[PDB]
């Protein structure tokens, strides 16, 4: 999750020199491009701008899941955003695996695994 | 030498001797060890190319003694470095030597020879396409009889085995420094048999 | 005293269930006063022996020959990384040396020096043994969480274990604490899930099992097995497939395994569900593998 590809082969080139070797583009070597990669998706400006108001954690994980292929972790959620009085905080924190009826924030931001296109 | 040119040069039948020195490390006196190799009893075609693989800025303090032998070439870099290995073509030398160099640390006991030891098994390691790792001539030097066993990483003995049954000792792959305080014993016994060994 | 005090309080934490597990510490250093305090905390867990793991005979006292793994700590603080480094893996060769049938889960200071661990035959990663890189693994989460906010803090929760509070009030601790509940688990996939695709599996999973899959382990033949995080459409699940999810409990886990529709129901129940019994030009930019992006060499002095 955290280095990425992190596969043998990498190791043993990087052992037998001591340094990345670059490469010829070939198919097998765009192949080993597709990949997913962790990213944050903002409800507001996002094509789910409609399941960010109030909608359910699930229903958007389905739609995520089922359309673009993305895998949510769970929701970066801003601090005071539970605080009914105007806060102009911006930190944020974070909920893993938040439960299928849980109510999303409009300015929540999601962790997901983009594929590549 | 360059990497490239070393590569470039066509030098199999060599010695190659490993070493691990800098500025502040004590001298190991690398005469000794050429002078042997260059006795007149050989013919010129009979001498070995040795090429060393090692710090230059330890060479260059080393280089006074040696400079006046007929056949040396310097190779700057490190024994760990596989490229360094690939260069030399280690898989075709006569004999590879790693030298206990840098021996003027104290670190623990038997921590000594860590780098002879990583060094020797990464030669063992190796894979060449024209052989393996194994099949290559390697006498490594070790300051501690335990860490002999370590060579022979592939086969099993048992720990209570003496240094003088491992099979890198029976072998001649690893050379032991006792045996040096082993001759002083024996001298004392016998004057004649340091003069022996010497000759 | 601190490496000592660290590995205990992540290790010996209240909330773990197998307890059974002692600690022996060997190490040459008579503990200083404080560090032998600190044993005596935790006295009836943990105990010490004055030795060398190069030594045989120290290995020998302490039994490596039937203790169930070997931890080789790191010297984080250390002013050469390639010293200590070198100093472990010849730790991690004398102790295969001695028996080579062991797990041993050693630190790493420095990412290239792991390579050395490939010279021993006797190292097997498929067996259970790994290299802690603390570089390599803390500049990786560093850098996810550049790309993410708050992924390293949701890994650090995942892999390890907090004691249980309760929060009442409408706090932001409510959220974080029923985040992190969660831990994350790895189990076999059920025969009930093979030829589906990923998507489709990890959709079942998480609506009506609860659990939120995460990765499947991909095998073959040519090539070893391999981790792939959230496969796209094409791929199916072939028989035999281990898979990592994020579960409360590990009791919740092993639903997937037992799930079945040819005996389980369409309700979404799953203490009903889980049955016992059921069914039966031409410049190269990229590197040579092309996992990452490369540049030609530039002089330092370029980007200065």
């Amino acid at each position: 999750l955290v280095t990425g590809g992190a596969t043998p082969e990498l190791e043993a080139l990087i052992a037998e020199e001591n340094a990345l070797r670059g490469g010829y583009s070939t198919p097998q070597t765009l192949a080993n491009r597709d990949r997913c990669r962790v990213a944050q998706l903002a409800l507001l400006d996002g094509p789910f701008a409609d399941l960010g108001d109030g909608g359910c954690y699930g229903d958007l994980f389905c739609k995520a899941l089922k359309t673009y292929n993305m895998l949510c972790f769970g929701i970066y959620r801003l601090r005071d955003a539970h605080l009914s009085t105007p806060s102009q905080c911006t930190k944020r924190y974070v909920i893993t695996n938040p439960p299928y009826e849980f109510e999303l924030v409009p300015t929540d931001l999601i962790f997901c695994l983009m594929q590549f296109d | 030498l360059t990497r490239s040119e070393a590569a470039m040069t066509v030098l199999s039948g060599h010695v190659v001797v490993c070493i691990f020195g800098d500025v502040s490390s004590a001298l190991i006196g690398l005469r000794n060890l050429v002078m042997p190799l260059r006795a007149s009893n050989f013919h010129y075609h009979e001498l070995k190319h040795i090429v060393f693989v090692g710090s230059i800025e330890y060479l260059k303090r080393e280089w006074e003694t040696l400079h006046n032998f007929p056949k040396v070439s310097i190779l700057p870099g490190t024994p760990l470095s596989r490229a360094d290995l690939r260069a030399v073509n280690i898989n075709l030398c006569d004999m590879c030597v790693i030298l206990s160099a840098n021996q003027n640390n104290i670190d623990d006991t038997s921590l000594q020879d860590k780098e002879c030891i990583l060094a020797s098994l990464n030669i063992k390691s190796m894979q060449f396409d024209d052989t393996t790792g194994v099949n290559i001539p390697i006498i490594t030097e070790l300051v501690n009889d335990t860490n002999v066993q370590f060579l022979d990483q592939n086969n099993n003995n048992n720990p209570d085995t003496e240094l003088y049954l491992t099979q890198p000792f029976a072998c001649g792959t690893a050379f032991a420094v006792s045996v040096l305080d082993s001759l002083m014993s024996a001298t004392y016994f016998n004057d004649n048999i340091l003069t022996l060994i010497r000759t | 005293l601190e490496s000592v005090s660290n590995f205990l309080k992540a290790f010996l934490h209240k909330a773990r269930d197998d307890v059974n597990v002692e600690i022996v510490f060997l190490h040459n250093i008579s503990p200083n006063l404080e560090l032998e305090a600190l044993f005596k905390r935790h006295f009836t867990q943990v105990e010490f022996y004055q030795g060398s793991v190069l030594n045989p005979h120290d290995l020998a006292r302490v039994k490596i020959e039937s203790a169930d793994a070997c931890l080789i700590l790191a010297n984080k603080y250390c002013a050469d990384p390639d010293a200590e480094d070198a100093s472990n893996i010849m730790r991690v060769i004398s102790i295969k040396n001695y028996h080579p049938k062991i797990r041993i889960i050693t630190q790493m200071l420095q990412y290239h020096n792991k390579a050395h661990l490939l010279n021993i035959p006797s190292w097997n990663w498929k067996e259970g043994d790994d290299a802690i890189c603390l570089a390599e693994l803390k500049l990786g989460f560093i850098a996810q969480s550049c790309l993410a906010q708050g992924l390293s803090t949701m890994l650090a929760n995942l892999f390890s274990m907090r004691s249980f509070i309760k929060i009442e009030e409408d706090t932001w601790q409510k959220y974080y604490l029923e985040g992190v509940s969660n831990e994350m688990y790895t189990e076999y996939l059920s025969s009930a899930f093979v030829g589906l695709s990923f998507p489709t599996v990890c959709e079942l999973c998480f609506v009506k099992l609860k659990l939120l899959m995460i990765a499947i382990e991909y095998k073959s033949a040519n090539r070893e097995s391999r981790i792939l995080i959230n496969p796209g459409n094409h791929l199916k699940i072939q028989e035999g497939t281990l898979g990592f999810f994020i579960a409360s409990d590990a009791k919740e886990v092993k639903r997937a395994f037992f799930y079945c529709k040819a005996c389980h129901d369409d309700i979404t129940d799953p203490k009903r569900i889980k049955k016992c019994g059921c069914k039966r030009s031409n410049v190269k930019k990229y590197d040579s593998t092309g996992m990452f992006h490369w540049c030609a060499p530039k002089e330092i002095e370029k980007v200065i």
